[PDB]
């Protein structure tokens, strides 16, 4: 998956996986959090 | 190895019958659950029919009474007999399978003429 989310399960090297509504389990690059600008 | 290979689609007149032969090299028993999907060009894919290892069968509203599922335990394949084909069955029917991991086949177009 291209989209990024919070890490649910850690696998390593900035990759994370979770179960969601193809493969039942998906993998994605972890997102550090919501972006902001001041 | 090709897995879930499909065969039996093509051109057919309205109201006819047809047979498609999605077959896979794997043990038909262990796979435990097989489905069917068609995707009319421009129409989001949609589930057709389902059947589990136990034997329970479900169909969509536009499916029952016209074509039912079947699977002989002699040659590893799932049989679904098209009957009384109409124009809005024109789509790309694909058989889908899932053991502990997902499996997918190439599908096959279906065209009905009127
Ligand atoms: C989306 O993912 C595909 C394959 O995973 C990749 O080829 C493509 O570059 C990605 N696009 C974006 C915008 O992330
Ligand atoms: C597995 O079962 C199929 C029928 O479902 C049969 O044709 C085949 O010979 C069987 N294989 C073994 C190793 O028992």
């Amino acid at each position: 998956v291209n989209n990024s989310y919070e890490c649910d399960i850690p696998i390593g090297a900035g990759i994370c996986a979770s179960y969601q509504t193809s493969q039942s389990i998906i993998a994605y690059t972890m997102s550090l959090g919501a972006e902001n600008s001041v | 190895q090709v897995q879930l290979q499909e065969s039996g689609g093509g051109l057919v007149q309205a109201g006819g019958s047809l047979r498609l032969s999605c077959a896979a090299s794997e043990s038909i028993f262990r796979m435990e659950l097989m489905e069917w999907y068609h995707q009319a060009p421009g129409k989001q894919r949609e589930l057709v029919a389902t059947i589990n290892r136990c034997g329970s069968t479900n169909y969509s509203d536009s499916v029952k009474g016209r074509f039912i599922i079947s699977s002989d335990n002699a040659k590893n394949s799932v049989y679904l007999q098209m009957n009384s084909l109409k124009d809005e069955d024109t789509a790309v029917y694909s058989c889908h399978a899932r053991t502990w991991t997902s499996y997918w086949g190439r599908g096959t177009q279906v065209t009905v003429s009127s």
